[PDB]
């Protein structure tokens, strides 16, 4: 299992990019990916997310509809066109896989699964400033 | 509906510690180091309604790091403040 | 009419099949009379493809099939030809010429517990998606790396996750009853009609 981040670097404000995460060691029409930023001497935040099939994208308020994630099967990859950037946007982009591998307390008996980002990505920068 | 963590926590070393992550049924637990990206997660988690807890039993050095507690749910996740763990 | 198609235990079973074993009932050699299907329940979901519903007391098939089972208020619009998702896809799929009807309603009050009704589970993952009207109960661990599984591992998965039913969460949530009738007439002449 490998996923790894590429696309990002410097662009002025309100610009358009787009980042690309590869994935290999798993099949890729199985997990729900998504892509969560983290701004330099802050915590995590998320951004974006997406279903197997793609047919259900959600984002964050504060990225309104001005990000574009998108997954194909034909490459097995995962993609992310940036519009309108701002000031606050520069951040390290990590894409995870949303796997059910996590087990939470003794409720492994009950077979109750927790869907968390077990594989994150070496993740790219995007700094958005002139 | 952003979560409530502590801003730091610190113990001395083999001492059990225990981080709460107060907002749901799908809560997970990730560690992040300086210069790495995170790591989904000696370390015993519960839950107790809003709440959740994760406890470290056996406290080494290698530890220090940023815990994060985050609520996959739906579609949309929202990560917590993150609590920087203190190893004296 | 002396032989009414036993409708009063697909409609009032003590419990539901969980949806990736999804349970098959054989109605036939009986009079049909959809009337008193909406004194069985408050109906929620109700929908029929291929037939008006108003007309249903005026047809005839060879057989009928109800196939019922137990999902989420979400995944509700799943169960519809053509569809996909999770319960569409590796749980229970319909034909695209999909003729019948299907009655969904919410059962919060007989399948939530308080503290987590897992014994209704569904299929989380599959090799393939799966062919419609087929029931996979297999319970191999699924493989989503290259290494061997041969059981439980960081990516080694067990294919069925447990629903989490509570009487707390929201109509999204709660457990919804679905019971799909599929009607089929080969070559036998119709044993079922109306009254």
């Amino acid at each position: 299992v490998q996923l790894v981040e590429s696309g990002g670097g410097l662009v002025q404000p309100g610009g358009s990019l787009r980042l690309s995460c590869a994935a290999s060691g798993f099949i890729f029409r199985s997990f729900s990916m998504s892509w969560v930023r983290q701004a330099p001497g802050k915590g995590l935040e998320w951004v974006a997310n997406i279903n197997e099939d793609g047919g259900e994208k959600y984002y964050v308020d504060s990225v309104k509809g001005r990000f574009t994630i998108s997954r194909d099967y034909a490459k097995d990859s995962v993609f992310l066109q940036m519009n309108s950037l701002r000031a606050e946007d520069t951040a390290v982009y990590y894409c995870a896989r949303v796997g059910p591998y996590y087990y939470d307390s003794a409720g492994y008996y009950r077979r109750h699964y927790h869907f968390g980002m077990d594989v994150w990505g070496q993740g790219t920068t995007v700094t958005v400033s002139s | 509906s952003a979560l409530t963590q502590p801003a730091s926590v610190s113990g001395s070393p083999g001492q059990s510690i225990t981080i709460s992550c107060t907002g749901y049924n799908y809560v997970s637990w990730y560690q992040q180091h300086p210069g790495k990206a995170p790591k989904l997660m000696r370390f015993s988690g519960s839950k107790s309604g809003n709440t959740a807890s994760l406890t470290i039993s056996g406290l080494q050095a290698e530890d220090e790091a940023d815990y994060y507690c985050s609520s996959y749910t739906g579609s949309v996740t929202v990560f917590g403040g993150g609590t920087k763990l203190t190893v004296l | 009419v002396t032989n009414l198609c036993p409708f009063h235990e697909v409609f009032n079973a003590t419990r539901f099949a969980s949806v990736y074993a999804w349970n098959r009932t054989r109605i036939s050699n009986c009079v049909a009379d959809y009337s008193v299907l909406y004194n069985f329940a408050p109906f929620f979901a109700f929908k029929c493809y291929g037939v008006s519903p108003t007309k249903l007391n005026d047809l005839c098939f060879t057989n009928v099939y109800a196939d019922s089972f137990v999902i989420k208020g979400n995944e509700v619009s799943q169960i519809a030809p053509g569809q996909t998702g999770n319960i569409a896809d590796y749980n229970y799929k319909l034909p695209d010429d999909f003729t019948g009807c299907v009655i969904a309603w919410n059962s919060n009050k007989l399948d939530s517990k308080h503290s987590g009704n897992y014994d209704y589970w569904y299929r989380l993952f599959r090799k393939s998606k799966l062919k419609p009207f087929e029931r996979d109960i297999s319970t191999e661990i699924y493989q989503a790396g290259n290494k061997p599984c041969k059981g439980k591992g960081p990516n080694c998965y067990f294919p069925l996750q447990s629903y989490g039913f509570r009487p707390t969460y929201g109509v999204g949530h709660q457990p919804y009853r679905v019971v799909v009738l599929s009607f089929e007439l080969l070559h036998a002449p119709a044993t079922v009609c109306g009254p």
